[PDB]
C-alpha cells in the first residue's frame, strides 16, 4: 500500500488532528475501539483507506498518526477521551514543560530533549510501511511547539527520509482567537526554517473560520471546539481523495504536480462550500453550479485575501456527494466566461476535477448540517501573498524595537535569525510579486 | 582635642558628655571636615536635648557646613518636628538656601513630612523659592502627585 | 511546570504572605490543619502549584518563612493557619535587621541565608516540574530588602533556568517608620532588575490613598493595606491555580508580558475595592468592572497609567458572567484609551475569566499592567534617596557593615536609567 503518517504537533495541531481522525473513522465505518465489521480483511489488505489506518491480526484498525506536545495536559484526554483504544498508545507522546509560546524553547532548548524519542516513534511506524510515501504534519504558527519543535522535525525529516513528501496544515494567528503577543515573531521564524522542507502547506486562518463560524453556523463565541470540527472538514476533503480510490491527487507527490508549480510559492489556498447550520435541517439543497460558484466568494475561503486582486496558478475542485460530471462542466464552463479570475500566463487555464460519489460526512454532536453534495476547491493564487503581508507588519512593529526578543537569544537563538526569517519572508513577498502583474 | 568630643558626643546623644567637655571649653562651634557643627549632628538625630543646650550656650543656629546645609535643613529632612521649632524660636533661618537650591519646605515636602510643612509654612516659608531645577515645594507635591501635600501648601 | 516555591522575609513579608496563604486556602477548601473540607473538584485540579499532598489529604504549603528577627516566628503561628507551615520551614534568626539594608545583605543576613537555600532545596527537589519561585518581601527594611535580594541573586545562581517572582512592595512616607527607607528600597530595585522576570509593584503610597480617600479610612492600619494585598495576590493567581483554557504558567506570563528584560515590574489593580467589612460592593457590572479596572483609582501602585503608554495588559475576570459581554466591553476600553496601548505590540490586551469568584464578592476583575508610567513610582522612590545621599545623611550604618559609598551612587545611577528605558518607550512610535 501507499501509506501516509500523519504527525500532529502542539494544542492546536492535537485537537485538529483528534477531530479529523474522529472524523476519518466515520467516513470508512470505524468504531472508536478500530473494530470494521465491514471489511473482509482481518490483517491488512490494500484497500483504499489502508494508506491511513495500519491493521493488527485481530482486525483492530490503528491510525498511522503520531501525536506530540511537550506538555501533557492535551494529550492527556486524547489517552482518556472517546478514542482513548484507538491510536497506537507509544505514539502519543508528551514531555513535561512547553515552549512558553516561545519558538527557540519549542526549536532548541525544550524541543532537543524529545526530538530522539519522537523519530524512533515515527521510524516504527515507517518500518511498517511498503511504501510510505510522505507525512501530514498539522500545527500551529503561533505556539511555541508547533512553530519550533515542528520546524525542527520537519529538519531532521528531511536528512532522514529525503525521498518521501512533506505536506504541512497550519493554523495561521488570528486575534479573535489568540494566546500571546510572540505569536507573529513564531510565525515567520518557523516559516522560514520549514519552506525549505516542505512541499505543500495548506494554510488556515483561524479569523477566517471563525467568521463562517459567526455568520453560516450561528455561533455568537465559538469554541476551540467549533472550529476543529468545521477545520475537519475541510481537511478531510484534501486528504479523501488519499483515502478513497480516486483519479484526482491520489499520491502525495501529485498534490505538488498539480498545486505546486514553483517550490517556495507552495501555499494554495481552499476554500469549502457549502456550510449550513445543523439547525436547518430541512434546507434547500444547492445545486452543483450554486456550490461551484460559492467557492469564489471570499466568504468561503479558509485564508482571507482577495482572488479577484492575484492570478490563479492552478485550480483543482474536489466534489463529493451527488455530483453529475455534465453538471461540473457546465458548472466550470460558467466559471470560465461570466467570472474575470485571470490565470498567470505560463500555467494551463483550466480546471482539474475530482468527484468522490459519498456524501458528506457530519460528526455526530457537531454544527453542521448533512448535505447532499459539496465542494472544496484548492486554487495556488498570488493573493495568498496578503496574509505574509499582515504576518509581515506584525513582525516589523514589535522587531523595530527588538520587543520580546530577548526571551528568544536567551533560549539558544541568535539574533541574527530574525532578520535572516524576515529577509526570506520579504523574499517570499517578491516571489508572488514577479508571478503576478 | 576637645572639638571632636563634642562631634561624635553630640551625633551620639550622650547628653552627660556634652555638659562636661564643654566644662573644659569644648568650642561649641567645632566643626568637621564637611562643615558640621555639633549643632547639625544633634539636629539630624533627634538629639532635642542636645540641641536646646548647644543653642544656650552659643551655638550658631543657622551655621553652615560645605554643602550649605543650615540645622533647620537637617532637622527637615530627618523631620525632627521638635527640633525644628526649637531652632526656629532661635532665629533659624526658615528659608536657607543650600548649594542645591534647597529650602527646609522643599526637604520637607519630599520626605514626607507634612508637620513640619506646616510649621515651616507659618513662620514664613517661601513657596516661590526654587531649587537649582526651578521647581517650587508646589511642583514637588504636583510632579509626585502627593495630594495631602498639594493640599497643605495652598492655605 | 507544575510547582511554585514560595518565599517570605520580614515583618512585610510574612504578614502580606501569611495573609496569602490564608485567603487561596479558603479558596481551594483547606483548613488550618490541612484536611481538604471543599465542595467542588476545581480547587485541587491544580493544588499541586503551591500546596505538597502528604500525610492523608493533609495539604502543606510549599512556602518557605524567612526573617532575622524570631519575633516574627510566634506572630504567624498564632495567625489562623499558622500551623499549616512546615515547622522545619521556618528560618529565623536572633537579631533583626533595624532596617538596615547593609546588614541583611552583607552581615546577618549571610549567615542565615544558607540555611534558607537547604530549605529551598528540599522543598524544591520534591516537585515534579518546578516552574520558579516567588517571593513576598518590603523594600524599605533590612531583612526583606536586603536578604530577600541577597537570597534572590542566590537563588538565580543556583537555578538560573527557573522563573524568579516577587511581590515587591514599596515604602512611603505616608506609611512609614524611618527616612532610610529610600537607601533600602533604592539599594534593592538596584538587584531586583537584575535577577527577577516579573515584579508586582504593591506601593504603600497607593494603599494608603485608596483607605484614607477611596474607602475613606481615617486612620488606616496595616490590616487595612494587607486587605487590598491579598486581594491582589489571589487575583494575579488566578490562572496559575485554576486551569481554564490558557493553562497558564509564570513563564508565559513572563514572555508575553514582559518585552525587554529590564522593565518587569508590573502595576496591578483590582476590583471592587472593598474595605474589611464593606458588603455595597456585591452588585458591580461587566462595565463597571471593565472602566473600574484601568482607573488610577484602583492601581496598587501610586501612579496614574494615562500619564505614560501600557506596553502590555492581563486582565482576569472572577465569576459567572457572559464571557461576550467581557470581550466586548474590553474592545470598547482598548479604544477610548486607544492613544494609551504603544501601537508598536500588537493585541498586547489579553483577557481570561475564571468562574469560581473570590470570598465576600460575586464579581471581581484584576489587572495586571506593564505601563511606562511606572516611572513616577522610581522618580518618587529617587527624589527621596537623591535628598537623603547628598546630604549623607546615615550612611555610616551601611559603610561600617562594609558596603561602599561607591554602591549607593550605583543603585541610583540605576534606577535613572531605569527611569530613562521607560520614558523611552512612553515617547517612541511606530513611524
Ligand atoms: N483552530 C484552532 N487553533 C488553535 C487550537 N488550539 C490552539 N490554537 C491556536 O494555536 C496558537 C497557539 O499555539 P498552541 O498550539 O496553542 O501552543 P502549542 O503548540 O501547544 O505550543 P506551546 O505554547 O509551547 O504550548 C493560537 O494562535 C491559537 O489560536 C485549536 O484547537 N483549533
Ligand atoms: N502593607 C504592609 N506594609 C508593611 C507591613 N510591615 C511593614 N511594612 C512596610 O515595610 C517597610 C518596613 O520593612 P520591614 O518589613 O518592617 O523590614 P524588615 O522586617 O526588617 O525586613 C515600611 O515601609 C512599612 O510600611 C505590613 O504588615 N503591611
Ligand atoms: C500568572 O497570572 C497570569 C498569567 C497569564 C499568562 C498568559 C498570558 N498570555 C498573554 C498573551 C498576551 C498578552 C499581551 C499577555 C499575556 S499573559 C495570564 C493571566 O491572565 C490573563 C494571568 O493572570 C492570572
Ligand atoms: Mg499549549
Ligand atoms: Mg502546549
Amino acid at each position: 500500500m501507499r501509506e501516509c503518517i500523519s504527525i500532529h504537533v502542539g494544542q492546536a495541531g492535537v485537537q485538529i488532528g483528534n477531530a479529523c481522525w474522529e472524523l476519518y473513522c466515520l467516513e470508512h465505518g470505524i468504531q472508536p475501539d478500530g473494530q470494521m465489521p465491514s471489511d473482509k480483511t482481518i490483517g491488512g489488505g490494500d484497500d483504499s483507506f489502508n494508506t491511513f489506518f495500519s491493521e493488527t491480526g485481530a482486525g483492530k484498525h490503528v491510525p498511522r498518526a503520531v501525536f506530540v506536545d511537550l506538555e501533557p495536559t492535551v494529550i492527556d484526554e486524547v489517552r482518556t477521551g472517546t478514542y482513548r483504544q484507538l491510536f497506537h498508545p507509544e505514539q502519543l507522546i508528551t514531555g513535561k514543560e512547553d515552549a512558553a509560546n516561545n519558538y527557540a524553547r519549542g526549536h532548541y532548548t525544550i524541543g532537543k530533549e524529545i526530538i530522539d524519542l519522537v523519530l524512533d516513534r515515527i521510524r516504527k511506524l515507517a518500518d511498517q510501511c511498503t511504501g510510505l510515501q510522505g507525512f501530514l504534519v498539522f500545527h500551529s504558527f503561533g505556539g511555541g511547539t508547533g512553530s519550533g519543535f515542528t520546524s525542527l522535525l520537519m529538519e531532521r525529516l528531511s536528512v532522514d527520509y529525503g525521498k518521501k513528501s512533506k505536506l504541512e496544515f497550519s493554523i495561521y494567528p488570528a486575534p479573535q482567537v489568540s494566546t500571546a503577543v510572540v505569536e507573529p515573531y513564531n510565525s515567520i521564524l518557523t516559516t522560514h526554517t520549514t519552506l525549505e522542507h516542505s512541499d505543500c502547506a495548506f494554510m488556515v486562518d483561524n479569523e477566517a473560520i471563525y467568521d463562517i463560524c459567526r455568520r453560516n453556523l450561528d455561533i455568537e463565541r465559538p469554541t476551540y471546539t467549533n472550529l476543529n470540527r468545521l477545520i475537519s472538514q475541510i481537511v478531510s476533503s484534501i486528504t479523501a481523495s488519499l483515502r478513497f480510490d480516486g483519479a484526482l491527487n491520489v499520491d502525495l507527490t501529485e498534490f505538488q504536480t498539480n498545486l505546486v508549480p514553483y517550490p517556495r510559492i507552495h501555499f494554495p489556498l481552499a476554500t469549502y462550500a457549502p456550510v449550513i447550520s445543523a439547525e436547518k435541517a430541512y434546507h434547500e439543497q444547492l445545486s452543483v453550479a450554486e456550490i461551484t460558484n460559492a467557492c469564489f466568494e471570499p466568504a468561503n475561503q479558509m485564508v482571507k485575501c482577495d482572488p479577484r486582486h492575484g492570478k490563479y496558478m492552478a485550480c483543482c475542485l474536489l466534489y463529493r456527494g451527488d455530483v453529475v460530471p455534465k453538471d461540473v462542466n457546465a458548472a466550470i464552463a460558467t466559471i470560465k466566461t461570466k467570472r474575470s479570475i485571470q490565470f498567470v500566463d505560463w500555467c494551463p487555464t483550466g480546471f482539474k476535477v475530482g468527484i468522490n460519489y459519498q456524501p458528506p460526512t457530519v460528526v455526530p454532536g457537531g454544527d453542521l448540517a448533512k448535505v447532499q453534495r459539496a465542494v472544496c476547491m484548492l486554487s495556488n493564487t498570488t493573493a495568498i501573498a496578503e496574509a505574509w503581508a499582515r504576518l509581515d507588519h506584525k513582525f516589523d512593529l514589535m522587531y523595530a524595537k527588538r520587543a520580546f526578543v530577548h526571551w528568544y537569544v536567551g533560549e539558544g537563538m541568535e539574533e541574527g535569525e530574525f532578520s535572516e526569517a524576515r529577509e526570506d519572508m520579504a523574499a517570499l513577498e517578491k516571489d508572488y510579486e514577479e508571478v503576478g502583474v | 582635642d576637645l572639638g571632636k568630643k563634642l562631634l561624635e558626643a553630640a551625633r551620639a546623644g550622650q547628653d552627660d558628655e556634652v555638659r562636661i567637655l564643654m566644662a573644659n571649653g569644648a568650642d561649641v562651634n567645632a566643626t568637621d571636615a564637611s562643615g558640621l557643627t555639633p549643632l547639625h549632628l544633634a539636629a539630624t538625630y533627634g538629639h532635642l536635648e542636645i540641641v536646646e543646650v548647644l543653642l544656650k550656650h552659643g551655638a550658631d543656629v543657622n551655621a553652615i557646613d560645605i554643602m550649605g546645609s543650615t540645622p533647620l535643613h537637617l532637622a527637615a529632612l530627618i523631620g525632627h518636628l521638635e527640633i525644628v521649632e526649637v531652632l526656629l524660636k532661635h532665629g533659624a533661618d526658615v528659608n536657607a538656601v543650600d548649594t542645591w537650591g534647597d529650602t527646609p519646605l522643599h526637604l520637607a515636602a519630599i520626605m514626607g513630612h507634612l508637620e513640619i510643612v506646616e510649621v515651616l509654612l507659618k513662620h514664613g516659608a517661601d513657596v516661590n523659592a526654587q531649587d537649582k531645577f526651578g521647581k517650587t515645594a508646589f511642583d514637588i507635591s504636583i510632579d509626585n502627585g502627593n495630594e495631602d501635600l498639594a493640599e497643605i501648601l495652598q492655605k | 511546570m507544575r510547582e511554585i516555591v514560595h518565599i517570605q522575609a520580614g515583618q512585610c513579608g510574612n504578614q502580606i504572605g501569611a495573609k496569602f496563604w490564608e485567603v487561596i486556602s479558603d479558596e481551594h477548601g483547606i483548613d488550618p490543619t490541612g484536611s481538604y473540607h471543599g465542595d467542588s473538584d476545581l480547587q485541587l485540579e491544580r493544588i499541586n502549584v503551591y500546596y505538597n499532598e502528604a500525610t492523608g489529604n493533609k495539604y502543606v504549603p510549599r512556602a518557605i518563612l524567612v526573617d532575622l528577627e524570631p519575633g516574627t516566628m510566634d506572630s504567624v503561628r498564632s495567625g489562623p493557619f499558622g500551623q499549616i507551615f512546615r515547622p522545619d520551614n521556618f528560618v529565623f534568626g536572633q537579631s533583626g535587621a533595624g532596617n538596615n539594608w547593609a546588614k541583611g545583605h552583607y552581615t546577618e543576613g549571610a549567615e542565615l541565608v544558607d540555611s534558607v537555600l537547604d530549605v529551598v532545596r528540599k522543598e524544591s527537589e520534591s516537585c515534579d516540574c518546578l516552574q520558579g519561585f516567588q517571593l513576598t518581601h518590603s523594600l524599605g527594611g533590612g531583612t526583606g530588602s536586603g536578604m530577600g535580594t541577597l537570597l534572590i541573586s542566590k537563588i538565580r545562581e543556583e537555578y538560573p533556568d527557573r522563573i524568579m517572582n516577587t511581590f515587591s512592595v514599596m515604602p512611603s512616607p505616608k506609611v512609614s517608620d524611618t527616612v532610610v527607607e529610600p537607601y533600602n528600597a533604592t539599594l534593592s530595585v538596584h538587584q531586583l532588575v537584575e535577577n527577577t522576570d516579573e515584579t508586582y509593584c504593591i506601593d504603600n503610597e497607593a494603599l494608603y490613598d485608596i483607605c484614607f480617600r477611596t474607602l475613606k479610612l481615617t486612620t488606616p492600619t496595616y490590616g487595612d493595606l494587607n486587605h487590598l494585598v491579598s486581594a491582589t495576590m489571589s487575583g494575579v493567581t488566578t490562572c496559575l491555580r485554576f486551569p481554564g483554557q490558557l493553562n497558564a504558567d509564570l513563564r508565559k506570563l513572563a514572555v508575553n508580558m514582559v518585552p525587554f528584560p529590564r522593565l518587569h515590574f508590573f502595576m496591578p489593580g483590582f476590583a471592587p475595592l472593598t474595605s474589611r467589612g464593606s458588603q455595597q460592593y456585591r452588585a458591580l457590572t461587566v462595565p463597571e468592572l471593565t472602566q473600574q479596572m484601568f482607573d488610577s483609582k484602583n492601581m496598587m501602585a501610586a501612579c496614574d497609567p494615562r500619564h505614560g503608554r501600557y506596553l502590555t495588559v492581563a486582565a482576569i475576570f472572577r465569576g459567572r458572567m457572559s464571557m461576550k459581554e467581557v470581550d466586548e466591553q474590553m474592545l470598547n476600553v482598548q479604544n477610548k484609551n486607544s492613544s494609551y496601548f504603544v501601537e508598536w505590540i500588537p493585541n498586547n490586551v489579553k483577557t481570561a475569566v475564571c468562574d469560581i469568584p473570590p470570598r465576600g464578592l460575586k464579581m471581581s476583575a484584576t489587572f495586571i499592567g506593564n505601563s511606562t508610567a511606572i516611572q513616577e513610582l522610581f522618580k518618587r522612590i529617587s527624589e527621596q534617596f537623591t535628598a537623603m545621599f547628598r546630604r549623607k545623611a546615615f550612611l555610616h550604618w551601611y559603610t561600617g557593615e562594609g558596603m561602599d559609598e561607591m554602591e549607593f551612587t550605583e543603585a541610583e545611577s540605576n534606577m535613572n536609567d531605569l527611569v530613562s528605558e521607560y520614558q523611552q518607550y512612553q515617547d517612541a512610535t511606530a513611524d
